[PDB]
């Protein structure tokens, strides 16, 4: 099977996400498997095909098992992991405002999805935060823009330059 | 007491006081600008006075449709060509027309003043309004014309092709992803300014020309509208004018968004005129001329002028590469006829003389290889050819530039030929220019959209057409064809025949 | 010229020619009807459904989606266009949903439209009979240009909650009525605003500026907690669907419904005013069409939900205490009003009923819905509480 | 087929050809402007006038006809077609005549179907919106279903009075807006019977059948001599002029205006009913419709006749007379219904306010317009004595 | 608290009981037949439902005008020869449709019934909407059209020739000048149901023949209000069948009635089609065996037999004088075109050669006619010959009918020559028929008209035009002329240097 909406892939991961019935465990997976597949600082590019679909689908799993396990308060307030929500949007932040460069930046905006999309952290937290943080990263990032030649651009990104055309 | 009311200016007049302060009353979305408190809005309008200048053009927009159109058969009594570019050209249009909604939502929440807020507000409702015609003109053109299939299924048969994930570049993520005011300056600054309000009423003399009557009359619909529009964008400008970031960021912004919908639009709509159509209007290259460089890139951009608007510096180059475009680009929309949802066609000698007259060195190029490709029986089912074919044997790989999504050929193209390859944490990524290129180096996370030679990589082609259902009532013939005419229609299995197999270029480079 | 110089491929014999030359002998798929793979919500598919569903190019890893793959280009830091992380309800098809009335553009606008030019009849028939004559100057210049006055900001602000809503709503049947919803409010306080300015014309010294009613808003407090409740639903509030369910489903049910039916339209008689009570019916109608939406998406597609209905209903049950109380401010605080009443207009007997009648409906017509334990007399003894 | 086996002129590329070869250069008279010849009542003319003045084929010799000559067939006996016999009323021109409103068969329905689907929307969301729970039920089944409906007689026979000058206007402009006039009333008619039908299925055992009412208005007292007016304005006038001058600036600006406003719309409230008075709302714009039509005619046309000024004031002073006491009688007998209510609903220094404002209006909308000295006391005072 | 309203058949229930009996609940018109007060009518209508589904009606018509057929510049792409028989088709029809309203208030007034006067009410109000679409196409080819004259002053203009008062007859008079059921047959039985409902869709087929969609457009959508007025009609007869008055006076108005009304459209209805159009769409005698006789004659008078009625007796004679009628009013309508508000051209080679071929004979006596007048120089301003002075030569002289005002003339016509004159009281009187004489023994006061050589007597023809305003913007070129070309138009001095006076024909017996 290797079809675009449904194949092998998707199915070995549907089954491996209903073998999940503990929040903790499923959390946690959802944190490596976003780790491990998403942004361009993903650990590996093998399911780039089919993760977003397979991580929805372990978005899922963790959103009905934290309502279950959580009380009203922590629902609206806590991360799956049991932090205070709020804490973590706040340091992230400050840190965020703190950074020195807009390479800094990127890495705590990427990390911060990476770490804590819903279902992990509330959504009006998460959301509140997205648009802290994104602000700041454009403000550096958008600062003389075009001064950077692409030669050198290419060397601060850390590509590796496998063919030209002039 | 005498027969007295109030009308919608009597309103407006304290629409600005409806809002108040409080703390957390800020936008929701990141932004580097800050939308000035005491902006004001053009029109003023409320709803129910909204609702009864829209309701009247309706009137006169259904009435022609349902009555006289209807009776004089103008769904059918269109050239052929033309009825399968609609497809393309309304469906198309419909998501730019949507995501707009989503787009100005986002930019009424930016908007700190009221006026400023309901400008945006009411351009909500148009796109809403322009969504819902643009899916009329294909729900029309398939319950009347020569051809519904397309048209009435592309919302899913599109996602087959590679030109669908271009448009949603320019017209879906690019009016919502990002910086309230990139997303402003992509859609109604650029956009609709520079793009789509010519490009409306252009498509109705191209359409006139082809014998159809059922586009005028809903465009010309959606053209009274966009005066609301271009107000909100010239506005957006100068909501942000006094703010110090302005300065240091909206000529960048602008940059960008000029370059992301040129990129797209250039050879696209050039592409859909010139080889879509019977009849010709105007050659292309003049349109473009007038429209970016006279109209825009000079007159309207010049009246923002005072606001510290610059023109965009990656004009000299996107002029430099639209000459040959869209020639470039239907060479591809061809070869890959088997991938769309709606049918094609070799220039024929009339169009090629045309072409030629307009285009020095057309034939010597395009020409040629067209003449070739019906030799080799691109058109005949039964030759068990297909254009792609030609593009291995002559070794002349394409490409997919991982920003614009825009497939190029830089090999065999008469344009723009650059392109650059590069290796980043195990990934490939290709660029046809120097701008998307930046865009990507310095936003990664922001372009990782994968192509359809990695989607669908191992498959063989009918497979992948079967599966996102490329068919026709029968099951068995294809809705996209190589040729408009009425008999040889290709099915699956004249493809499943070929034995093609996707793969992804890029894995060549070592 | 007469005939013009444009030459067209309809009427232009040469050209006209040329077209039916190249026509096919007949239509080369005989399945004419667009839309016709989307799944019907009654008998037959109807014009509602064909022109709206799927026009959001949704790939499959948004729940109903048809097309695949990312978006081409995201925000940022990676945030996708649309994604499942705006909003904490889960589907199995975020485009299940229906609107009963089935509104697209058209129909909206056209009814829309009608109500505006009767209202302008209306008026004109009003001030022409001299109706005014009958309204009794305390209720018309303290309570309808100050406390009805102010409920315009209510309005507005709860117009404002659907901004987010309209840029992140995960399908187009969703988004549209969505917007519909927040139309009609922004409707509503212009129509307060349009009474207001109607009054300032046909009464001498009337002033129709919203200095008067928007202090009232910003710091009185008949609507102290009213506008807090408001300035958090819009402002504090992240999630589209957490925003148009509290403000829909829990605050406007139950503070909406009561100052507009049970308090305004309720009294307006017993004052000879015959003026308010017409655009309280145009809002109380917009309230009606909007709740069928609300319903449906809420509770007949989220909260029926095949896989999610258990995780969704927790959700919204959720929401539903989370924003009840401040609702419940809201009410103990208009209760204020009665105090400034002449003597014997109303009694606390009237008003407890009026309270119960508001409970009563939104227990039935959302509450019970998703299973949301609410005790009726709980609820409005804290209100009474409010009562001077 | 697909084409179709019918060829049309307009598309066809061959009888095309024919047609365009015959057309001339350019229009052979550049007065494109229809109805160029029609003095306008306003700056430009109007669409109202260049579709509706002289479309009546009246010749020369009825004030104002542009024909020659007599009719082609009369009645057997000799009777015209259209004469100056039919009224007493004379004038210079029957063409002088302008609907106000410039109402034409188009505007016409098109702002009276827009009235009966926002009536169609209103009645649901007040169902659904359970309003009806406020009103009181003696009023409800006894004043409404009884006394109101009764008062649907009323309104069709002042309807059935028009049939005759549907039949006998001399001129387009008259035509139109007497038939206006006349479909209204019965348009009022039907939407009294609209609500008792409407009632009848939100409450459990009210009858929607007319037995009731019908009995009411061709036995009771309350309305016995307002019956009697109606059978006489309607069956006895044979004046078409007479007939739509002593209905609408006459019985129906008194007795009318006080049964549906003074009565009904004022005490609807008192009772919990907001519902009988949307629909009175209509039949006072209705009202106010036609006055201005009214007006025009009979005064700004022919109570103002450059030539028959003193003569038609004079006729119509007759007239006013001649119907201004049975009027009185329909309302002396209506004020017996007062005696009805319970006690404490309204005294008599009310009805005495809306008595007065009845006979007010009524002289400076219509008799201070031929001169008609009328003692607004005296009348007053005449309907007065008919309470307990 | 479930969502509730009420409909139209839910108020039209009690309808019924909205009369009441009183003393002179009586019609106030003479009749010799009882309506039965318990008559129904068959549409269950209150006045807001009416008013919304022609709200609805108006929306498709007015838009289609106004946005679509617009811009295809419909109004001018029509045949020359079809846009001078819009004047008078339009205008004409617009004076039916005006008395209609008339008619059916009498009738309203008449019906004893509720429902049945209810019925009649709708049809007032179709009638009133049918003036202002009639009103509206002769407004719309003013405004848009190749020739205006005629078009926007029709109301005025049309009272300078004969063809006009024969149109009154039927269209006017006979539909309320007498028993008020009389007229009903007129307008109702006869009129709308034997010839106007099939004529007006016949028009919509002539019309799109000749280019225009203008009229389609709108007579498409007052057709669609005639099955009310069918009905109407139809319920008169019902009403009144039990009544033995009946059996005793039906058949002998219904005959009266159809004689009158086939006395006029058989001549110039079939004129106005085969001779006002370019493009014939089917021959009139066939027209007219189908309507007149199978349709009308045949399948709806048959059902009404079980209420009394009877083939009008006259019928026979009806098919008799029918086939050459249209032929021979058209030699003098055009040799009267100097009295007319519109255009008139003489056959083409074509057009001969398909009047003989489907009336053989045809021009042996009608082709040569023209033919002689047209080498003459009957088109030419300079010739200084009006057909008019060709009958005077070879003493071919033409009367009116005192009752039907129809023109004719004995000597020359191929179809009926009977021609009775009489003297009463000193007055002369000319008779074209058997029953339209007998009409004027039998009822003398009824018939007073005065034809056009009576008023015009002595007059110089340019005079009389001149006084009536038959003339264009630059008050010397004539409204009306003898073909309909572009140049060499006839001004009202080619007319007055030809110096004819009128002379009533009758005095040739003094
Ligand atoms: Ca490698
Ligand atoms: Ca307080
Ligand atoms: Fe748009
Ligand atoms: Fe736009
Ligand atoms: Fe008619
Ligand atoms: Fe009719």
């Amino acid at each position: 099977k290797l079809g675009i909406h449904s194949n092998d892939t998707r199915d070995a991961w549907v089954n491996k996400i209903a073998q999940l019935n503990t929040l903790e465990k499923a959390a946690e997976m959802l944190k490596q498997f976003r780790m491990d597949h998403t942004t361009p600082f993903r650990n590996s590019y093998e399911l780039d095909n089919d993760y977003l679909w397979i991580e929805a689908k372990l978005e899922e799993k963790v959103a009905v098992l934290k309502a279950r396990a959580f009380n009203e308060v922590d629902f609206r307030h806590k991360t799956a992991f049991g932090e205070d929500a709020k804490s973590v949007l706040d340091g992230t932040v400050a840190k965020m405002n703190a950074a020195k460069d807009k390479w800094e930046a990127e890495k705590i905006h990427i990390g911060f999805r990476q770490a804590y999309k819903p279902p992990i952290m509330p959504v009006n937290y998460f959301l509140d935060g997205e648009r802290q943080l994104g602000t700041r990263l454009m403000e550096l990032r958008n600062l003389n823009y075009y001064d950077t030649p692409l030669e050198e651009l290419r060397k601060q990104r850390g590509v590796r330059v496998v063919h030209l055309q002039s | 007491r005498a027969p007295t009311s109030v009308n919608a200016q009597e309103v407006h007049r304290w629409l600005q006081s409806f809002n108040w302060d409080f703390k957390n009353n800020r936008t929701k979305y990141a932004t580097k600008y800050k939308m000035a408190n005491e902006t004001k809005e053009q029109f003023k309008l409320i709803a129910k006075e909204y609702a009864r200048m829209e309701a009247v053009k309706d009137e006169r927009q259904f009435g022609s449709l349902q009555d006289a159109l209807t009776r004089l058969n103008a769904g059918v009594r269109v050239h052929p060509k033309w009825n399968e570019t609609m497809k393309v050209v309304s469906n198309f249009l419909e998501v730019g027309e949507y995501n707009a909604i989503a787009a100005t939502g986002m930019l009424w929440d930016s908007a700190q003043a009221a006026e400023q807020k309901n400008g945006y507000l009411a351009q909500v409702l148009d796109e809403i309004r322009h969504t819902h015609q643009c899916a009329y003109v294909n729900y029309y053109f398939a319950k009347n014309g020569q051809d519904p299939a397309g048209h009435n299924d592309a919302r899913r048969t599109r996602t087959i092709g590679p030109l669908w994930k271009g448009m949603k570049r320019v017209f879906s993520d690019g009016f919502i992803s990002g910086d309230a005011v990139e997303c402003s300056l992509n859609l109604q600054l650029v956009g609709e300014a520079c793009f789509t309000n010519p490009l409306i009423v252009a498509v109705t003399e191209w359409a006139a020309a082809n014998g159809d009557e059922i586009t005028p009359t809903v465009f010309l619909s959606i053209e009274t509208d966009e005066l609301r529009h271009m107000a909100n964008g010239y506005q957006t400008v100068v909501s942000i004018a006094n703010d110090p970031a302005s300065a240091k960021y909206l000529n960048t912004d602008l940059n960008n968004a000029f370059w992301t919908q040129q990129k797209y639009f250039t050879p696209v709509l050039g592409m859909l005129f010139e080889y879509g159509s019977k009849f010709k209007v105007e050659p292309w290259v003049k349109t473009w001329d007038r429209w970016v460089y006279e109209d825009w890139g000079g007159i309207w951009i010049g009246r923002l002028g005072k606001y510290g608007v610059e023109s965009p510096r990656s004009l000299k180059d996107a002029k430099q590469d639209a000459y040959w475009a869209h020639h470039d680009l239907y060479l591809l929309a061809y070869a890959l006829w088997p991938t769309g949802f709606f049918r094609l066609a070799l220039p024929d000698q009339e169009e090629m003389e045309w072409f030629e007259a307009n285009y020095p060195g057309w034939y010597d190029h395009y020409g040629k290889i067209y003449e070739e490709w019906r030799a080799r029986g691109c058109e005949d089912p039964s030759s068990g050819f297909i254009p792609l074919m030609w593009f291995i044997e002559n070794n002349h790989p394409i490409y997919i530039d991982r920003v614009s999504q825009v497939p190029f050929c830089p090999s065999l193209a008469k344009g723009a030929s650059t392109l650059r390859v590069h290796e980043y944490n195990g990934e490939m990524h290709t660029f046809s220019d120097q701008w998307g290129e930046r865009m990507w180096l310095a936003e990664p996370e922001r372009y990782e959209c994968q192509n359809i030679f990695e989607q669908y990589e191992g498959r063989e082609l009918s497979e992948v057409i079967a599966e996102l259902h490329g068919l026709r009532s029968d099951g068995k013939t294809l809705i996209a064809q190589p040729h408009v005419r009425g008999d040889k229609l290709w099915t699956l299995d004249d493809i499943k025949r070929l034995n093609c197999v996707f793969k992804n270029p890029v894995k060549a480079f070592n | 010229s007469m005939l013009g110089e444009r030459r067209r491929g309809l009427t232009d014999p040469e050209m006209a020619a040329v077209i039916l030359k190249a026509l096919p002998e007949a239509p080369l798929d005989g399945n004419n009807k667009m839309g016709y793979f989307v799944t019907p919500r009654w008998k037959r598919l109807t014009e509602y459904e064909a022109l709206t569903v799927y026009a959001q190019p949704n790939a499959d890893w948004i729940a109903g989606g048809l097309d695949w793959g990312d978006w081409t280009q995201k925000f940022h830091g990676g945030r996708p266009s649309w994604g499942n992380e705006t909003t904490e309800l889960r589907t199995v098809d975020w485009f299940k949903h229906r609107d009963p009335l089935r509104r697209w553009h058209a129909p909206y606008v056209k009814d829309k439209a009608e109500e505006w030019r009767y209202t302008d009849r209306f008026l004109q028939g009003y001030s022409a009979d001299g109706q005014i004559r009958a309204m009794n100057p305390t209720w018309r210049d303290e309570f309808i240009n100050r406390y009805w006055g102010a409920f315009l900001f209510n309005e507005y602000g709860l117009f404002n909650a659907h901004s987010q809503g309209a840029r992140e709503a995960l399908s187009d049947v969703t988004r549209v009525s969505l917007a519909f919803w927040g139309f009609d409010k922004i409707d509503i306080a212009q129509m307060i605003q349009l009474e207001r300015g109607f009054l300032a014309k046909i009464v001498p010294g009337f002033d129709e500026s919203t200095a008067v009613p928007k202090a009232e808003w910003t710091n009185g407090e008949v609507y102290k907690s009213a506008r807090l409740a408001v300035e958090g639903l819009w402002q504090e509030v992240f999630d589209w669907n957490e925003s148009a369910f509290s403000v829909h489903a829990v605050y406007d049910a139950l503070f909406g419904q009561f100052v507009r039916r049970e308090f305004f339209q309720r009294l307006a008689p017993r004052f000879g005013d015959n003026l308010t009570p017409f655009f309280i019916n145009q809002a109380q109608t917009y309230f009606q069409i909007a709740k069928q939406g609300v319903q449906d998406l809420y509770y007949n597609c989220l909260g029926d939900d095949p896989e999610f209905s258990d995780y969704n209903r927790t959700v919204m049950r959720n929401w539903t205490g989370k924003w009840l109380e401040p609702t419940i401010a809201a009410l103990r605080d208009f209760m204020g009003l009665f105090a400034k009443l002449p003597a014997g207009t109303t009694d606390k007997e009237e008003i407890t009923a009026s309270l119960y009648r508001v409970v009563d409906d939104w227990i039935e017509d959302y509450a019970s819905r998703i299973d949301f334990k609410a005790d009726r007399d709980q609820i409005v003894k804290a209100v009474l509480a409010g009562l001077k």
